[PDB]
């Protein structure tokens, strides 16, 4: 017997760090955790953990962690340990008061909005799926519109980028499936450091003949294990990708039958579409926007976009595609990327080889592509390349957008963003006066092969309103939830504008709930100051941090700060029950190992007790529009005067509120909805999230399944369909109808995802019901096609190269437009465009050993041991030019701030040859903050600009300009 | 006896093994600072039984050869560390005949620590400056005797770390070397007939670390 584990209880958990979703085993003293290591039975990690997962014991049994809630009275220099009862009652008062004062029944136009604009909320992908959904509905029942989290400043561009392209915003395949690839391109990702267990499956791909390619400004621990490494200048992705489009078309490396049948190659674009010198048609200079109606397809009499299946018509998408990317020749791409013409051709040849029907190429990307003013268009370009090579829907193919936090997929799914309810049903605008007008926005299709599954939205919105308000008719309950103004850009309600408004005193109360915006928000100085102008900041986190203690950071004085900061110390993942949705949409149940530390509790128990006291206060006192608060179905969340993850999960899935007949099947009242297929609009069904419909059925909790048993067909691509549950309805690989010909025969029989026979689909769950060749394969698309031409995006239906808002070149070689013509910027804010003061490319990125702002990992001695201080990675050429020695203290400065870092001088960074001139970069980690540890350093976000993508408002944290100088 | 096969052609220097060693044993963290490298702790010590060494070798064209060496006791088949310690006091260094683990006891405090270290071809032993006890990798001998993998082997996501019986691992080592040569033609096994920690190097073992091989 091993002494250490002899007297302890063994439970399963899921890692609280990255979205790989590795299994843990927690040994608990029969009652604190004595050991935490990997779960050898988990099909993703097989017992493996990176240093973050391997150190979860040091996090969970940490002596720097929050015991009992602290209260900071205004202008104070210190905390005071208060009780649960004080903390939740006083806060429930503060919410009620601030709401009552600023609650808007009708807007300036006279339209019903029923919202509070004085309260904002940030967070959090760190919370369980059950808690995330509860939190959003609580904030919305309180009338909040300014509801954001990690997703905004992470993969927010991925959602519209892939939804435009394929009809869903999620990672198309999953981790296990990478092993099936013939060519793995890792670009705008450092997967070996930031999704380490992913390289188990990347290396298994290579074992079976796959070529591994890393394209990155820096040579990384990923690059060390790849067959081909190529450098790329930060912000130069579209040139590279536009170059590969041209390359594929010229050399006829596209998958012809796939392109003709399954993409919108054949659709006829209207005559009003044009592009000249970096501007598409319909450009409005005065309002920094485009008239998208100029980009509309030519429609037949039935309203179905016209098609030329011979692909000969000059306004066919494929022919307009050839025309747009003809300017992206090897000489010009080389000149603007810094990537040699030889390496472009090497990478182009290797990846375009997967255009072959029985060969699969996949892309692994994350913040390298998203954190740009062209974030959406970066991703669009690669989605278009995958459609040309027929890599969407196939095993070892797809677009593997690597999600960040353990449950950022989940937290996005639960609509903790300003523009979406749970299940990607949009937040109503002021002109959606009724539920019928809301549903009327959903585009219809008169193509008999187009499934157009979003036509089912009325059933999901009605079942959602039933989940929240089960005694009200949906049409009635619709009036309770707040609405944004139709007149505004969406980006007015997003992160960067929420902090600009906070910096004008337009907010009273912020919830920094499982986020550290003092270090995690771009342009951190602005944020730290702006937060001074809150009347009450609430912070729910594991440790005291830079956010919860902003009032004393580099130059902060309680002499001039009046924020009633409340600090509510929460449980860690291993002390909590619930689910977390990983990058592949795998919804994984985890259990309580230890009891909670120092009388602290889960967010679900916090927020439910907190809101309950509001529900009680409004039952006693008066106050503005109290109907949304009183009527909330909250008893369905509970079992023993505490949050019931198990019951909240069953509500999300949903159950019949009465006896119903749906899809030629009889259902009894009270029993669970077996899939979103059986939801109704008439109030017969509730469902907190239609995506969760089928996750928790009568059969039990499918998220809790630990079954690695597969069929032969499933086993040769590693679907593991019996392990946990993935939305939608256990479709492990999205768009899998595209993996077969119109007879139902796999393109790659060796690696088949689905196969037709016995009049049914075998293997993965078919993504869209119907016999072979009777439906278009992208069921969530209006027209049913993979969109090469995507006219829904803010800056055009094709990706076009625009330099970062702070760039090292003065002239775009592709057009007369230097920057994104509709880019999100704030009026006044400065930009170093070839400024002599800031001549070097600035970028921020991660190391394996630290997590996010480092709030969690800067408290863990073993991770500080490995990476104790902020560093600054520079080439030998730049080190020479600035007289910097390896290990020297350097000062890195931008227009927005400056910091000190240890210089890592390395051959892993080299000059970028941009227009015959050598351009130098400065790399920084953003894992550090003033609070801990000693000499650790501050956030790199002191340097980062508060501008970026016009679609999603993601800040440009991967490409700006800086100076570096020796101290 | 037992054997590790360490395929460095698969190592991403994640340092999962470095943290996993300290977590299992509940070892303290060293005081460290960045001096222009990701390597930390910079060396093995009384409290650090495994550290991943980072070495950058210049290469013809873009990128480098980045060489990662998760260093540990080789648990030698005929350990010279025991030969030297036994000169001063038998029972300071002992051998498990079932597993093949070479184990330092607290009696090492009463032998010539400097001599025992110098006796190591791989420069593995480290002395506690206060108590003069010798510490290194103990092969997680307790886990192995209880039918578990060593903490650093179980944690490794890439397939770099492999563990099992001598015959099984030597066979795996020979088979893997043949496959790895197709990508890394200059690949070699480290002292495969002398040690129970058999490293596969992608090139000159000495480029990984000056004491990588004897
Ligand atoms: N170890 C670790 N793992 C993590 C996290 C962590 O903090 N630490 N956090 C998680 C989260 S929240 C997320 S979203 C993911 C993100 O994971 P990644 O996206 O891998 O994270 P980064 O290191 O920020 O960026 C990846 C790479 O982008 C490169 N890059 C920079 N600018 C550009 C550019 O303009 N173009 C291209 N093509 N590449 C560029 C950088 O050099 C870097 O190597 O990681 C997750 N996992
Ligand atoms: N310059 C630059 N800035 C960046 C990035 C970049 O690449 N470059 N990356 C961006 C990205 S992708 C992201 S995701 C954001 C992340 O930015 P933040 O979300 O602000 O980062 P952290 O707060 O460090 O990490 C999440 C928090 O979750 C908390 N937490 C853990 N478990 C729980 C729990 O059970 N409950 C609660 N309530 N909290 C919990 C942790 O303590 C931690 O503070 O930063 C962005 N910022
Ligand atoms: S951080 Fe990611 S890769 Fe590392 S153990 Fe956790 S889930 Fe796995
Ligand atoms: S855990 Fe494996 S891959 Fe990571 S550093 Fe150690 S040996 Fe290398
Ligand atoms: S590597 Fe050194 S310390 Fe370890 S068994 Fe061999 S001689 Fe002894
Ligand atoms: S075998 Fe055990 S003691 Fe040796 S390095 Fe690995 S985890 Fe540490
Ligand atoms: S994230
Ligand atoms: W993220």
């Amino acid at each position: 017997e091993l002494q250490k584990l002899q007297w302890a209880k063994q439970t399963t958990s899921i890692c609280c760090y990255c979205a790989v979703g590795c299994g843990l085993i927690v040994h608990t003293a029969k009652g604190r955790a004595v050991n935490v290591e990997g779960d050898p039975d988990h099909p993703i990690n097989e017992g493996s953990l990176c240093p973050k997962g391997a150190s979860i014991f040091q996090l969970g049994e940490n002596d720097q962690r929050g015991t009992q809630p602290l209260y900071r009275a205004p202008f104070s220099d210190t905390w005071k340990p208060v009780t649960w009862d004080f903390a939740l009652t006083e806060i429930a008062k503060r919410i009620k008061k601030t709401r009552d004062a600023s609650f808007t029944e009708k807007n300036a136009a006279g339209d019903l909005v029923n919202r509070t604009e004085a309260i904002a909320s940030f967070g959090s992908a760190a919370m369980d799926n059950e808690e995330c959904w509860a939190y959003g509905n609580i904030l919305r029942s309180l009338g909040l519109v300014y509801i954001e989290h990690q997703a905004r400043i992470c993969h927010s561009p991925t959602v519209p980028a892939l939804a435009e392209s394929f009809g869903r915003g999620a990672m198309t395949n999953h981790w296990n499936d990478l092993a099936n690839s013939d060519c793995i391109l890792i670009m705008g990702s450092n997967a070996a450091e930031n999704h380490p267990i992913a390289f188990k499956w990347v290396l298994r791909a290579k074992d079976k003949g796959a070529t591994l390619i890393h394209v990155d400004p820096r040579f990384t621990r990923t690059s060390a294990r790849c067959d081909v490494y190529a450098p790329i200048r930060s912000g130069a992705d579209i040139p590279f990708l536009g170059g590969l489009i041209k390359y594929i078309l010229d050399n006829k490396l596209y998958f012809t039958d796939y392109v003709r049948e399954y993409t919108n190659a054949s659709l006829i674009v209207g005559e009003k579409f044009s592009f000249k010198d970096g501007l598409f048609s319909g450009y409005d200079a005065a309002n920094k926007k485009y008239d998208k109606s100029m980009w509309a397809f030519e429609l037949d009499a039935n309203g179905v976009p016209k098609r030329d299946p011979a692909l000969k018509h000059p306004r066919c998408v494929i022919n307009l595609l050839k025309k747009h990317y003809e300017r992206y020749n090897l000489d010009k791409v080389a000149a603007i990327t810094g990537t040699s013409k030889e390496q472009l051709q090497q990478v182009y040849k290797a990846y375009a080889a997967t255009g072959k029907p029985d060969k699969a190429g996949t892309i692994m990307y994350a913040m390298g592509w998203t954190q740009h003013s062209v974030g959406v268009q970066n991703i669009r370009a690669m989605a278009m390349i995958q459609l040309l090579l027929g890599n969407i829907g196939v095993a070892g193919g797809g677009v593997n957008a690597l999600r960040g936090e353990s449950n950022v997929q989940g937290s996005t799914d639960q609509g903790l963003l300003a523009h979406i309810w749970p299940g990607y049903n949009p937040v109503p605008n002021s002109k959606a006066a009724t539920l019928e007008l809301y549903n009327a926005a959903t585009p219809q299709s008169k193509d008999p092969m187009s499934v157009n599954w979003w036509q089912n939205r009325p059933k999901y919105v009605a079942s959602y309103l039933k989940a929240l308000y089960p005694d009200e008719e949906p049409a009635a309950a619709y009036d309770y939830l707040p609405r944004i103004d139709a007149g505004r850009k969406l980006t007015d309600y997003f992160w960067l504008n929420i902090f600009e408004k906070m910096d004008k005193g337009e907010f009273k109360g912020l919830f920094a709930w499982g986020m550290n915006p003092a270090c995690g928000g771009a342009n951190a100085n602005k944020n730290r100051k702006a937060m001074g102008k809150l009347e009450w900041l609430v912070n729910v986190n594991l440790f005291e941090n830079e956010t919860s203690s902003f009032w004393k950071g580099p130059g902060m004085n309680p002499a001039e700060i009046g924020t009633e900061v409340f600090f509510l110390p929460c449980c860690v993942s291993i002390e909590k029950e619930g689910s977390v949705a990983n990058s592949g949409r795998w919804m994984q149940w985890r259990y309580r190992g230890p009891k909670p530390y120092a009388e602290t509790k889960p967010d679900g128990d916090i927020m439910l007790d907190m809101f309950k006291k509001v529900r009680e206060l409004y039952a006693k006192e008066g106050g503005a529009y109290p109907a949304p608060i009183a009527k909330l179905n909250i008893a369905d969340w509970e079992e023993h005067n505490e949050f019931s993850p198990t019951k909240v999960a069953k509500l999300m899935n949903g159950y019949f509120l009465k006896d119903t007949e749906v899809g030629g099947k009889q259902f009894k009242k009270g029993q669970q909805v077996p899939s979103f297929a059986f939801l109704t609009a008439d109030g017969s069904t509730c469902s907190g999230n239609w995506l969760h419909a089928g996750s928790f059925t009568d059969a039990g909790n499918l998220m809790a399944r630990r079954d690695k048993t597969q069929t032969p067909e499933q086993a040769r691509i590693g679907l593991f369909p019996n392990w946990s549950f993935c939305w939608p309805v256990n479709r492990r690989i999205l768009y899998n109808r595209a993996s077969v010909d119109k007879t139902g025969k796999p393109w790659n029989p060796a690696k088949a995802v689905i196969e037709w026979k016995d009049g049914k689909w075998v293997g993965d769950v078919v993504d869209g019901g119907g016999d072979p060749g009777t439906k278009h394969p992208f069921i969530m698309q209006t027209h049913g096609f993979g969109a090469l031409y995507g006219p829904g995006r803010e800056e055009g239906p094709f990706p076009e190269h625009y330099e970062p808002l702070e760039c090292p070149v003065s002239k775009n070689p592709f057009s007369k437009q230097l920057h994104n013509p509709v880019a999100f910027q704030i009026e006044g804010e400065k930009k170093a465009v070839c400024d002599p003061r800031y001549p070097f490319i600035g970028t921020t990125y991660r190391v394996t050993e630290h997590w996010q702002t480092g709030l969690m990992t800067r408290r863990c001695a073993w991770l500080v041991e490995a990476e104790p201080q902020i560093f600054c990675e520079i080439s030998k050429e730049l080190a020479k030019l600035r007289g910097i020695g390896n290990g020297d203290t350097v000062k890195v400065s931008s227009l927005r701030g400056a910091l000190e870092a240890v210089a890592i001088v390395t051959e892993r960074i080299r000059p970028f040859k941009i227009e015959g001139v050598d351009v130098h970069m400065v790399g920084l980690p953003w894992h550090y903050g003033w609070m801990v540890p000693k000499n650790g350093g501050d956030t790199a976000n002191l340097l980062t600009p508060s501008a970026g993508d016009p679609n999603t408002g993601i800040p440009e944290t991967k490409a700006f300009m800086v100076d570096v100088r020796k101290v | 006896g037992k054997m590790f096969f360490v395929d460095l052609s698969r190592c991403t220097a994640c340092r999962g093994c470095q943290i996993a060693c300290k977590q299992w044993k509940n070892l303290p963290a060293e005081e460290t600072r960045n001096t222009g490298s990701h390597q930390n702790p910079p060396d093995l010590s009384y409290v650090t039984l495994k550290t991943v060494r980072f070495t950058e070798k210049s290469r013809k064209g873009p990128g480098i050869d980045w060489l990662f060496f998760p260093e540990q006791c080789r648990h030698c088949v005929e350990p010279p560390c025991k030969g030297q310690a036994d000169v001063d006091l038998e029972g300071a260094v002992v051998k498990d005949e079932t597993t093949g683990a070479v184990l330092f006891t607290e009696l090492t405090a009463k032998v010539d620590g400097e001599s025992v270290r110098s006796a190591c071809p791989y420069d593995i032993p480290r002395i506690d400056p206060v108590t003069k006890r010798l510490s290194k990798c103990d092969m997680c001998n307790d886990r192995v005797q209880n039918g578990l993998l060593p903490a650093c082997v179980k944690t490794c996501p890439t397939g770099t770390m492999n563990f099992g019986d001598e015959q099984e691992m030597l066979a795996l080592a020979e088979k893997r070397l043949a496959e790895v040569k197709k990508t890394y033609p200059g690949a070699v096994l480290g002292d495969p007939n002398d040690v129970r920690v058999v490293y596969l190097f992608t090139r000159d073992p000495k480029d990984f670390y000056e004491h990588a091989v004897a």
